[PDB]
């Protein structure tokens, strides 16, 4: 991960085209705003108008990757994401695509992530370019990371997770911040183990998100699109 | 006669034709004891 | 749309061909049977040529004792469906390595139907029993069991075989290999690891619940906590225009029951009525499938309220001389519900005519 | 001013002329009538606002012409119409009930409620 | 002090004085019924008289029952 | 276990929950009709106290309280308990009508031999003439009502509709009636028994309305305390959640480390 | 089903079913008691009452268990005395008279018993 | 004394020289901001060349990202605080020995400034931190899980981290490492084996108020929670004799705002009139102490 | 027993019954009020949470950290204090008055100290 120098020393806010975004719960630059609220709220829609406010916003780029990926739902999102043109074929392609199934071995599992990340610091430090970074479920990451530590022979620590689950995480999540030329940033999925968010993969994860973005379902039925629910979004961006 | 017993007899009675609601009907009949009590002691309570 | 001849399911829990969603629920409430109804609704289907329509059923007996399964052959070919059947046994006593790898096995031959371009089903009862074969294993190979001493990377088994189970495109034909992955619960304990994992994996869930089940519905679902993630685009176009509004009246019904044991609104009340009969016409009895021309009528009826004026008890003699005065009336009507596979609507007029007639005698 | 009123309604809780059955025999209130109180007896009412008249029988209760010119008629219940052809089936039995059966008293009064709907 | 609903004897009366078999032969019934209605009663419902039999009855044996540190009988 | 007995526990508070839910909304329903009777009521009442307050009319001793047979209506009971109870200290020797089961027990508690008439079948329904009117002819007969030149009656007057303050009104007898200064600017008739017949009937048209306002602050009451119900069981339920997450991660472990003893040995 | 006779599967369904709501109404009596209890409520509580101790029946074994010899019901008396109690043939009948019976013979027996 | 510049944690949770006492509350609560502000205020004497009142004060950043550390020394620089400081890191990403002997290392050149008879601080952000870091070596030496899987060796560690801070004698220079340990409860859980092994070595804690959190102030501070015994003979004469037991009155208040769902005697009334106004009188914002 | 008095005994005792319930009915009285249960059981409470506000003595060796000076009380004194306030005796004073002080006589005097 990047030198004290080349991590932020002061943030600011990376601009989005969603008033919505800009107001209540701001993105940073490097910062990690970690999505809560499924697809219902349009979520995979919200990610997708992230994309192309990124683009306007700074020149950036996106990669999605996914780890743990349901490949029904690996192919909607391919599906989806040519036609709303974030992924034009015979025009330009801001977000890359990495998707890593459940059904690829653990070791891969934990490895998709890690890659995603390369390319990710190739454009914010060899294109200069802010990027954003979507993760899938950071719980089937946790899950991947658990597999492997128990296959390897090392005693899983609390709720059965590794005993590496800090560090893994810690370089993963050190690798997305602001150096002198670009910034990653990175928005991921919480997949909360029965809202036990006490468990370690949980409150581990929340230990690392700078904000959250909660969209609700009952605001999207409020007919509100964002779905964003500001009273459950916080951001410590909003100071 | 009472003037209250009068009054409830003929309140009664004009609950008698078709137009007689519900309602009516429960504002003037209703069924309930009176439990008499004394100086602990008590009378026992027998239909109002 | 796969179709299951259980009104229900096929319209509150909508099914397709390719698709992987989990029946999750306790054993022997005929959890079995719930699976063996979808295979008999299916032999209609099967009649029809295609071969995409031709469900070539496999039915995974996972931990399953000889005698149990000697019913479960007979019942098959009693209701005339063990002829595009398969059944992979791998019974109680039978050794653990094949019961792991009987899932993996099965679904090779899947693999062969949805290569052909046909589609067809594969039932994994109990994926549980899967698990506890490969604890057997692991235990023994010294691998350390993971959480509640089942293997971690039994995620990784179910993973892979779970997403063998596609809806293949034109590139590869159009064929599928729809499955139904059946896991055991002793509570409902979803946050048993085992569950957890399979939960996960699936795209849609079944939540099938005893309280349902003393309360006369046997076989018994719990549909308020059954979902769908595959949704409607695997449902009859002509059964989803009719039964949208059905789930709006249960979930109100679902709320509105929890004020129904006094004195209620008018609009509470209503909702009462309608459910009520809602719940009774949504009964079921193991192995009765309906054609969808008789699926699609009877939810329009409970939509319309018309259930509501014939008396609860009366439901059920109201069902089959409904069907019968419809077919009588018109089943001209019924094949074009078939035939179009679309409520014109002349046709809905037509049949909420019929349908007052009808509950007018 | 006037109220006349149940617990249950506010009948003409303003009207011109009155016509009462009371304890002296009957009473018509018209604009200033000096004030009085007399116990209504059950009756057979005519209220007048205006030339506009409603026909009300009536329980018994109070009357009150209030210093206030408020003419306060306070009743159980009452419009005449609800009250009346199976009361006359009913209370021709009330009649013969009296022969069989303070049930006596009773009876009694069902007999003159009857005289008073038959006043109608 | 003795939770008498987690204990049982399953060898029954067979063990039991004949004397103590005779007269001990509601006290479980009588008990169990107190039981019930002590913990219905404590949801604070309304008690019609066929309860508070049990309820008052119950009482007594409650007190009936309670032993003292190093007294035997 | 732990895990089964916490989790047995929170789904007890589940139902009590459910329950106070249940309540406190078709209270709601009940109380919309009671304040319907209430203001109907009040509208009679008033042209009937029109002749009093313009009379003048001026005031043992009675005492008439006023509770449902039904309890679940907060401190109607016990706040009117002790408006009572202030009045058996202005005289202790004051025979005491209580119409509801619930006054009875908590005032027979106070005094017990000063109850004298009492009352079952109060809470079944809203008030009503036809109860009224039974009550106060036995009042009459077996009180003696006219007898005391002070009788006071008390009720739950629902102040606001979050709030009731137990309230009393005198019950205007016959001796009042005769030395009220205004009653000749009435044109009072020999030829009528209106002492005799009006105690009567205000004995009863003021009963009514105590009683319709008692009534209205009891399903009010009801309402108000089952929705209190429902948040204090809120709280429960998060602080025995809290319990049930740590007691499952807490047997996760212990099965690990089960696990972990087993390769070990 | 017919399995085990039509109408046998029928008295069943509609026992299950009865007992069922009572489980359920506890938690409202528990509270309420009467409140929110219609007439229907009430009779279904007494019905599953009736129902609840009409499974209890003597054990030929008890002798110092109860003392009470075993009662063999027929498979036709059986079907017949549980369809009774739910038509409410047997609804005048105490919960007490189906306490420790067997057959119909023995309902409608300890029925008498209770009643001289 | 120590003067952390709020009322709060100067009369309500009075502290002074070589305490051991813990700031235990819900995680990322802005927790860190808490010390900080204690940090700030002492410029008085920080920037004071008294050098008894001057502490020299060691802030260890364990399991806190470089990027997050970073704007914490931006912000030190801001309130031109870094200076009379030293900051010890072992990032998140940095390594589970380097987070182990971070605390080690920081406290010998705590005790360096000490054995010159010096008063310094230390504040520990976070020893939970630590614990896991701790873990992961152990049972990568396949060393047994402890109680919640964190190794019963921690105990060892942490009760010896912990008794390198205390006030000395005149023998030794009166010289004294004021320590301050920041523990996070994971999960709010405040039964959990690394903060009561905490609680029971030092003395105070200084429980936070996540309810008020939520509603706003930074910080909230559950006072009612938050308790300290030998802090307050460390104490201000000053703030002792006008602090006249106002924890007490402001736990009268407690009391008081506790019943209400209930009937308020005047008296009550009076103390929750000055309770509630007491209590917005204590409301203070970061980065400003009194 | 008499070992160390009977009499100790028994009010330590009845201290005990009465701590008893005054827990178990935390539950109901937290959800609902104390009001919706019975007015014995209201006293019972009632003198429960004075015997529980009682048995506060502020220690003589933390009188520093409290600041409160501490209190010491002798186990004759004991016996007399508790046996008063089972009988409800003190049970109409303050119960700040006994909140955070020592002896019987020390509620007494503060209840005055509170009067004023």
């Amino acid at each position: 991960p990047p030198s004290f120098a080349e991590q932020s020393t002061s943030a600011e806010i990376l601009e989005t085209g969603i008033k919505v975004v800009d107001l209540l719960a701001p993105y940073a630059r490097g910062g990690k705003i970690g999505l809560f609220g499924g697809a219902g709220v349009g979520k995979t829609v919200f990610i997708q108008e992230l994309i192309n406010n990124i683009a306007k916003a700074h020149g950036g780029f996106s990669v999605f990757t996914g780890v743990g990926e349901r490949t029904r739902e690996g192919n909607d999102l391919y599906r989806e994401m040519k036609e709303t043109g974030v992924i034009n074929l015979e025009g330009e392609s801001k977000v890359a695509l990495v998707f890593g199934q459940m059904n690829e071995p653990p070791g891969a599992r934990a490895r998709v992530a890690l890659t995603g990340l390369t390319i990710a610091e190739y454009f914010r430090d060899e294109e200069g370019q802010d990027v954003l970074l979507f993760i899938d479920n950071i719980f089937r990451f946790t899950q991947a990371g658990s597999e492997v530590s128990a296959l390897l022979g090392r005693i899983p620590s609390a709720v059965g997770y590794q005993p590496t689950l800090a560090t893994d995480m810690g370089l993963l999540q050190e690798r997305i911040t602001t150096t002198k030329k670009g910034s990653v940033t990175s928005v991921q999925a919480v997949y909360v183990p029965a809202d036990d968010l006490t468990d370690p993969a949980p409150a581990t994860t929340f230990a690392h998100l700078d904000a959250t973005t909660v969209l609700s379902r009952g605001i999207s039925e409020l007919g509100i699109y964002p779905a964003v629910d500001p009273l459950d979004s916080k951001s410590r961006l909003l100071d | 006669i009472s003037y209250a017993a009068y009054l409830n007899v003929a309140a009664q009675a004009i609950r008698s034709t078709e137009l007689q609601t519900a309602s009516v009907l429960n504002r003037s009949q209703t069924d309930a004891f009176y439990t008499q009590y004394k100086n602990a002691s008590e009378p026992t309570p027998i239909t109002k | 749309p796969v179709q299951t001849g259980l009104k229900a399911v096929d319209a509150l829990v909508p099914i397709g061909r390719g698709q992987r969603e989990l029946i999750i629920g306790d054993r022997q409430t005929g959890k079995t049977a719930v699976a063996l109804d979808t295979i008999l609704n299916q032999k209609r289907w099967n009649n029809g040529s295609d071969e995409s329509k031709k469900l070539y059923c496999v039915y995974v007996a996972v931990g399953q004792k000889r005698s149990t399964v000697a019913q479960l052959v007979q019942t098959l070919e009693q209701h005339d469906a063990m002829k595009y059947s398969i059944i992979v046994a791998a019974t109680a006593s039978e050794a653990a390595p094949l019961q792991y790898l009987a899932p993996f096995t099965a679904a090779s031959i899947g693999e062969w139907f949805r290569d052909n371009g046909k589609h067809a089903l594969i039932v994994y009862d109990d994926l549980s029993k899967q698990a506890v074969a490969y604890r057997q294993l692991s235990l023994l190979l010294r691998r350390p069991p993971g959480r509640e001493a089942y293997p971690g990377d039994v995620f990784y088994l179910h993973s892979r075989l779970l997403e063998r189970a596609a809806k293949l495109s034109e590139k590869e034909g159009s064929g599928s290999l729809t499955a139904l992955p059946v896991i055991e619960t002793q509570g409902g304990d979803v946050s048993a690891y085992i569950p957890t994992n399979v939960i996960s994996i699936t795209d849609g869930q079944i939540f099938l619940e005893a309280e349902l089940f003393y309360k006369g519905i046997r076989p018994a679902i719990n549909v308020g906590l059954s979902v769908s993630r595959v949704g409607s685009a695997a449902q009859v176009k002509a059964l989803k225009q009719v039964a949208g509004s059905l789930k709006l009246f249960l979930a109100q019904y679902r709320e509105v029951a929890a004020f129904a044991q006094s004195d209620l609104d008018a609009s509470t009340k209503q909702t009462l009525v309608r459910g009520e009969r809602l719940t009774q016409l949504l009964k079921q009895n193991q192995y009765s499938p309906l054609a969808t021309e008789e699926q699609v009528p009877l939810i329009y009826a409970g939509v319309n309220g018309h259930l509501d004026g014939i008396e609860l008890s009366r439901i059920g003699e109201f069902e089959s001389s409904f069907l019968s005065y419809l077919k009588s009336n018109h089943n001209e009507l019924l094949t074009e519900i078939r035939e179009k596979g679309e409520l014109s609507k002349e046709l809905l007029a037509s049949l909420k005519s019929a349908t007052e007639s009808f509950v007018a005698t | 001013k006037l109220q006349f009123a149940l617990p249950h309604e506010t009948l003409y809780s303003e009207v011109t002329q009155v016509n009462l059955p009371a304890k002296s025999g009957r009473i018509g209130v018209l604009a200033n009538h000096v004030p009085t109180v007399e116990q209504l007896l059950p009756g057979v009412v005519e209220v007048m606002e205006g030339s506009n008249s409603k026909k009300f029988f009536i329980s018994g209760g109070f009357a009150t012409v209030q210093p206030d010119s408020q003419l306060c008629v306070t009743a159980i219940e009452a419009p005449l119409e609800s009250f009346s052809e199976n009361i006359k089936n009913l209370l021709a039995e009330a009649k013969k009930n009296v022969s069989s059966s303070r049930e006596a008293a009773e009876a009694a009064i069902q007999v003159e409620v009857l005289e008073n709907l038959q006043s109608v | 002090a003795i939770n008498v609903g987690l204990s049982v004897s399953r060898v029954g009366s067979a063990a039991q004085v004949k004397a103590l078999k005779q007269v001990a032969g509601s006290l479980k019934l009588f008990l169990a019924q107190y039981r019930e209605v002590a913990a219905f009663a404590q949801f604070g419902s309304d008690l019609d008289a066929s309860t508070k039999q049990t309820l008052v009855r119950g009482e007594r044996l409650t007190q009936l029952l309670k032993q003292n540190q190093y007294s035997p009988l | 276990a732990t895990l089964k007995e916490v989790e047995m526990r929170l789904k007890s508070i589940k139902n009590i929950e459910k329950i106070t839910k249940t309540m406190k909304i078709v209270a709601s329903t009940r109380l919309s009709k009671a304040e319907k009777a209430k203001i109907s009521a009040k509208k009679m009442d008033e042209a009937e106290q029109l002749f009093y307050k313009n009379a003048e009319t001026k005031n043992k001793e009675l005492i008439v309280a006023i509770t449902s047979d039904k309890g679940l209506c907060g401190s109607i009971h016990s706040q009117l308990a002790k408006a009572v109870r202030r009045h058996l200290n202005d005289q202790p020797n004051a025979d005491i009508v209580t119409i509801g089961d619930k006054i009875k027990m908590q005032l027979l508690r106070t005094h017990p031999n000063n109850i004298k008439l009492s009352i079952n079948g109060i809470g079944k329904d809203a008030p009503t003439f036809q109860e009224s009117a039974l009550i106060a002819d036995k009042l009459l007969s077996v009180m003696k009502a006219g007898t005391y030149p002070k009788i006071s009656i008390f009720y739950n007057d629902p102040v606001s509709s979050l709030s009731f303050e137990p309230s009393e009104k005198p019950i205007f007898n016959a001796k009042t009636i005769e030395q009220s200064p205004s009653f000749g600017k009435f044109e009072i008739d020999t030829d009528a028994n209106v002492p005799r017949d009006l105690f009567e009937y205000t004995l009863a048209n003021q009963m009514l309305t105590a009683m319709a306002q008692g009534y209205a602050a009891e399903i009010s009451a009801r309402r108000n305390a089952m929705d209190n119900a429902s948040k204090n069981a809120g709280d429960m339920i998060n602080r025995y959640s809290i319990l049930y997450n740590r007691t499952r991660q807490a047997v996760i472990t212990n099965e690990l480390v089960d696990i972990i003893t087993g390769a070990s040995s | 089903a017919a399995v085990v006779g039509q109408e046998h599967y029928d008295v069943a369904s509609k026992v299950q079913e009865t007992l069922q709501t009572y489980k359920s109404l506890q938690d409202i009596i528990a509270i309420l008691g009467m409140d929110e209890l219609s007439e229907q409520d009430k009779l279904t509580v007494e019905r599953a009452r009736k129902i609840q101790r009409f499974l209890s029946q003597p054990f030929a074994v008890a002798e110092v268990f109860t003392g009470i010899p075993g009662k063999l019901v027929r498979l036709k008396d059986t079907v017949a005395s549980f369809k009774a109690v739910l038509e409410g043939k047997y609804d005048n009948i105490p919960e007490h008279a189906f306490y420790m019976v067997g057959g119909i013979e023995d309902v409608v027996a300890k029925a008498e018993k209770l009643a001289a």
